RNA sequence: UGCAUACUUUUCCUCCGCCGAAAGGCGUAGGUAAUCUUUAUCAAUAUAUAUCGUGAUGGGGAUAGAUUAUUGCAAUUAUUAAUCUUGAACGAGGAAUGCCUAGUAAGCAUGAUUCAUCAGAUUGUGCUGACUACGUCCCUGCCCUUUGUACACA
RNA sequence: AGCGGCGAGUACACUGUACUUGCUGCUUCUUAGAGGAACAUUGUGUGUCUAACACAAGGAAGUUUAAGGCAACAACAGGUCUGUGAUGUCCUUA
């Protein structure tokens, strides 16, 4: 029927909804080829490729952007995707192939499946830099 | 099943010296489509050698003035050095740069006496000194950086003389056996 | 007299009857030599 | 009509003004509390805005206003601390001390934790000041409430 | 109704007196509304002279906001707030029908 | 076809137009951007294909341009309060109207021009 | 180049299913061989912005921004006259000061706003006071895009 | 001019003027060769060296 | 200092060596042979 | 025009439609505030194509001149500022020094403060995510022990 | 504030779509109240086989997961009476 799961790595969020369709994966109002850099469109393709054209033909993904950077935003694109694609495979396609995905899945990296708590820290003291200090003199 | 830059599945790699291949980590474990991957290579001592030898070359490259932080300019240089080496040279510019790599990097220095290098230095100081060379390749010189890049690393791919870290090495090797 | 709204002379401090050094932040109007010590009474905890 | 954000800050210098008004008329006994002498206390408070350490410490500053030896005033607002409960007390007085050199004495005494949130939550504090024929002095009062449970202290039964 | 304050337990425990009425009046109560948390910085430096390494210290206010929504009558809610809230934790009154 | 004489250096023989033009005069490039403009002149070809018509219509359009769409706000020199107007008047002119200002300047004696003699600018280097 | 391959599926229904600058150079061109707007003369000897403080040098930058804005106006439902000047603010470098972003001049934003106006593919109400696309302008549109989807497909 | 393979198996200590010195062991031959080497090296590691029976100093 | 002129591998680097003549102008005899960096065909 | 007197609240950010390149102004939406500025969004290095294509050049922006408006009863020692012209050195910096152990070096920006106006100051935050150790006392700053003192203001 | 459902659609797909306007099945997703998880956990190892630390695996979390604030004992003849109607003493007051 449908599911609705998250991706958040850095600061860039991704809400995404997988419903059944025809293969309408849109990224909110555009495509997820005319984004125009490749470098990133080449990692967005990665988990397509994974899991099957054939079977993504049968279901669509409802993809929302919302703030981040270019490579945030793809890799919280990348999580909501990876989690969609996990939960919709145990809920509701099958799941006797769930678990060869998530297997891959793992093998490959574990960035795919959950993001990083890599972030920025809070200021401290002594410089611009967030480990520099000011050049003192003498 | 993989192809880099959707080109090259890289199925093919020399014997080398059954180290090197080690450090770089090539597999389909590490085989990317695309470069500027953000795995953790500050984790533990060996993550330094996990990192594939594409991400640290377009890491590494990146330091020169003003361009700190250009890695997706980075990505452009090096894509477009890659059809200039599948060009210019009709072998697969991965091997190209694998055979850079492997004959390029120092063996021995010194550092008070003359001391050996370990391998995942001797793959590090092989990608400074392509780097280095390609910045001082297009400090200043008419022609072009990926034009820089691409004949350098073919350059240290054929051993010629042309090649910084070619000739770099080779005063490395030479200062250190003379010291020891 | 010559009183102005605007400037410098316009408000002092509430306090130390000096208007150097005025935080105007949030419509305080009390000078920081004696809202160091004013903070706590006032309850404005420091923590990090 | 004014906003919450500015209300509390409004707020703010009214305790402002209340804590020093609290200071300057609780001077004959301790803390009776406050009000949300009365009588004159309401009207001017209305007029215009439209185990106790504070005691204990306003009694010492007392002993040593009036012209009562320091050690032995001292000695005496420790032991009322002692029979009042508090595991310990630092007090420290610093001033001229009947010479023209800085000095102070620190009368330790148990426990006695200097610092730590914790520390700063169980501990409450106390320091006052006033003048003096050729100077000022200042006395600061450390009283440590009983302690919830230290995490410190472990104990198995 | 809504409750503004400071501190936390004191508008936990006033808006469990809220939850503890709604259950015992059945009313038409809509689920509660956890409004992010807002804080306020401002700035200051210690040494009051010029001298010394200069050292800046931030201070933070945790400013608190929660809303709710009954259907019945504004006198017996008004009083029974007043009953067991503190002077601490200020409220607003606002009515619902459905 | 390249190094081409006119009154001031033009061996702009190689480079663009809009450049060639800018290097004579206007060397902040946005008067001589106009002045092309105004000439109507392809910036796709480059300088060594200069007419004389085309050097001729720069001429023309720098004689009096008031009487043009150009207004007085783009134009430098908009009063130099007097009695009367004037325009931008090429090269060694400009320096001719500079100068008739500075020396208007130290007949006047302002303290700024006290300092221009002396030696200085007018908001201070700060050397302090 | 511009052209890459796909693996999902197309639905070609409007301008969001194309890529902005091809679609934004194909209408600059359509509205120059249509002649619809005016150059105009009066922005010729402005520069695009204040930050810029250099000519574009391109000979065709009022149509690019004619095409442009009406590509932001379908994206979002309502924008404001301060919006374009914020998604075209550029680096200033005040000399020795350093760089700050500052928005371009409003002034030719508004007299080309008040050509599409003329034009009537932008209409004004006094609900949703931001600018929106009429309704006639929306078919127009959607037309154009799968008219050029058409051609770059196969 | 020529590499030739070292292995390294344990780590006995390292030594030097800043501590960047790691005493080690080679493996061409003998089967024991004393070296000393520069940065990261672990246990089990393939390295090369320049004379086959010049040996260092053990600190 | 520069000598390159107009007059008398398609890569701009390349064939600008091989002319001796400007990147501006190398890229101009590009595109007439085959009737800002980027990838080949 | 100036003083005296009464009416809304003009005394913040402002979205709008225009005037004016712009500055700025005009009558206004919204808001004592996840509602309005404004955040389904405020920047930049990037991304792509183009003029140029390493010549102190068109890089560079010191400098002064002509002025349009605001801030301020007062900008002259030209605050702030939209426009143009004017065109200094600068080929990456010697003896030397400061910061650096992972959203951290470094670069790129943004909010707050003092503000009638003015950040090139300090602070809060975000983006671009790197070169490297993963230890040591050889330099330096501190610490302990032992020892020698004719030092104790050491 | 988010995810949906339908009342009317703007054009195409085909046996929903980019976008509005009105109501509400619900709250991982916009947000957060308390709590828990993580403790060298386990396994292969060193160690006076005690106190310890290494690699790998589960795990977001293996240098306390990381920046922070509280900073004693004691001192400086360091700064501040130009911050106070806090402040002694010498000095000014038509």
């Amino acid at each position: 029927k449908r599911v609705q799961t998250f991706g958040k790595k850095k600061t860039a969020v991704a809400v995404a909804t997988v419903t059944n369709g025809k293969g309408l994966i849109k990224l909110n109002g555009k495509n997820l080829d005319l984004v125009e850099p490749y470098i990133l469109k080449t990692k967005v393709y990665e988990p397509l490729w994974l899991i099957g054209s054939g079977k993504l033909k049968n279901l669509d993904i409802r993809i929302r952007v919302k703030g981040g950077g270019q490579t945030s935003q793809i890799y919280a694109i990348r999580q909501a995707i990876g989690k969609g694609i996990i939960s919709y495979y145990q809920k509701y396609v099958d799941e006797s192939t769930k678990k060869e995905l998530k297997d891959v899945l793992l093998r490959y990296d574990r960035s795919l499946l959950v993001g990083d708590t890599r972030r920025c820290e809070p200021k401290k003291f002594g410089g611009k830099g967030a480990r520099a200090r000011y050049q003192k003199s003498y | 099943d993989i192809k880099l830059f959707k080109k090259w599945s890289y199925e093919e790699i020399n014997i080398a010296d059954l180290s090197l291949v080690d450090c770089i980590a090539v597999s389909q474990k590490a085989c990317v489509y695309t470069p500027h991957t953000a795995g953790r290579y500050q984790k533990k001592r060996f993550r330094k050698a996990l990192c594939p030898i594409v991400e640290r070359l377009v890491n590494s490259m990146m330091m020169h003035g003003r361009n700190n932080g250009k890695k997706l300019k980075a990505i452009r240089i090096v894509a477009y050095a890659f059809e200039i080496i599948h060009l210019m040279t009709g072998e697969n510019p991965l091997q190209v740069f694998v055979n850079a790599v492997q004959k390029g990097g120092p063996r021995e220095d010194s550092t008070r006496q003359a001391v050996d290098v370990s391998p995942l230095r001797r793959v590090n100081q092989a990608i400074y000194l392509i780097c280095t060379g390609a910045r001082n390749a297009a400090f200043r010189n008419i022609k072009s950086i990926s034009e820089c890049l691409a004949e350098e690393i073919i350059n240290c791919a054929n051993e010629s003389s042309s090649s910084y870290a070619i000739k770099k090495k080779d005063e490395i090797e030479r200062v250190a056996k003379a010291n020891r | 007299v010559h009183p102005k709204k605007y400037g410098q002379g316009s408000r002092q401090c509430r306090v130390c009857s000096n208007k150097h050094a005025i935080i105007r932040k949030y419509n305080i109007n009390i000078c920081r030599q004696c809202f160091r010590e004013r903070a706590d009474i006032i309850g404005f905890k420091k923590y990090r | 009509p004014i906003s919450k954000k500015r209300k509390f800050i409004n707020d703010g210098v009214f305790q402002a003004e209340l804590n020093e008004f609290l200071a300057r008329i609780l001077a004959e006994d301790g803390y009776s509390g406050v009000e949300v002498r009365i009588r004159e206390l309401t009207s001017l408070v209305q007029k215009r805005f439209f185990l106790c350490a504070m005691a204990q410490a306003e009694s010492l500053r007392y002993k040593l206003l009036k012209g009562l030896a320091v050690r032995r005033a001292c000695y005496g607002v420790l032991r009322h601390i002692m029979e009042s409960g508090a595991k310990g007390c630092e007090v420290i007085v610093s001033g001229k001390l009947r010479a023209q050199r800085a000095k102070s004495m620190k009368f330790r005494d148990g426990y006695l934790i200097s610092t730590g949130e914790p520390s700063k939550r169980f501990v409450n504090t106390a320091t006052r000041s006033a003048q003096l024929k050729q100077g000022v002095l200042g006395i600061k009062v450390k009283i440590m409430l009983p302690t919830s449970i230290l995490p410190d202290n472990i104990s198995v039964l | 109704i809504a409750l503004t304050s400071k501190n936390l337990r004191a508008i936990e425990k006033v808006c469990s007196d809220i939850m503890k009425g709604a259950k015992e009046k059945n009313l038409n109560v809509s689920g509660p509304v956890r409004l992010p948390v807002k804080t306020l910085r401002i700035t200051t430096r210690k040494s009051p002279c010029g001298e010394g390494t200069n050292t800046w210290d931030r201070f933070e206010l945790r400013i608190y906001k929660r809303l709710i929504d009954l259907y019945s009558q504004c006198e017996v809610v008004t009083q029974m707030t007043s009953i067991n809230i503190d002077p601490v934790v200020e409220v607003e009154v606002i009515i619902t029908d459905s | 076809q390249h190094i081409l004489r006119i009154l001031n250096t033009n061996v702009d023989g190689k480079e663009k137009v809009i450049i060639a033009l800018t290097a004579i005069k206007g060397i902040g490039k946005r008067m001589a951007t106009v002045i092309c403009k105004q000439a109507n002149v392809d910036p796709t070809k480059r300088a060594g294909e200069l007419t004389t018509e085309e050097i001729d219509n720069i001429v023309h359009i720098m004689s009096t341009p008031t009487q043009f769409k150009i207004p007085d706000w783009f134009l430098n020199r908009r009063k130099d309060l007097k009695e009367g107007k004037n325009i931008h008047v090429i090269a060694n002119q400009l320096d001719s109207y500079l100068r008739e200002d500075l020396e208007r300047m130290k007949k006047i004696r302002l303290h700024r021009g006290l300092r221009h003699h002396w030696g200085l600018r007018v908001r201070g280097q700060h050397t302090k | 180049r511009l052209l890459e391959p796909v693996p999902f599926v197309k639905t070609n229904n409007c301008i969001k299913d194309v890529d902005a600058d091809l679609f934004i150079r194909s209408y600059a061109t359509h509205l120059k061989l249509h002649n619809k707007i005016t150059y105009p003369k009066w922005c010729t000897f402005v520069k695009t912005g204040k930050g810029r403080k250099l000519a574009p040098l391109n000979e065709d930058w009022y149509f690019i921004r004619a095409s442009s804005i009406l590509r932001r106006l379908y994206l979002h439902p309502d924008i404001g006259v301060g919006f374009l000047r914020r998604q075209f603010s550029s680096k200033q470098r005040r000399g020795v000061a350093p760089n700050h972003t500052s928005l371009a001049s409003g002034k030719i934003l508004r007299s080309i706003l008040q050509q599409l106006e003329n034009l009537g593919y932008v209409e004004q109400n006094p609900k949703k006071k931001g600018r929106r696309l009429t309704t006639k302008g929306e078919n127009a549109i959607n037309n154009f895009a799968r008219y050029i989807n058409k051609k770059v497909y196969n | 001019e020529k590499s030739k393979l070292a292995k390294v198996e344990k780590v006995l200590g390292r030594t030097g003027s800043r501590g960047g010195v790691i005493q080690v062991r080679a493996q061409f031959m003998g089967r024991f060769l004393i070296r000393n080497v520069k940065g990261p090296v672990r246990e089990g590691d393939i390295l090369a060296l320049l004379e086959t029976e010049r040996e260092a100093r053990r600190l | 200092k520069l000598n390159h002129a107009v007059f008398i591998v398609i890569t701009p680097s390349a064939i600008a060596e091989k002319y001796k003549v400007n990147l501006s102008v190398a890229r101009a005899v590009i595109n007439h042979l085959a009737d800002s960096q980027k990838l080949y065909t």
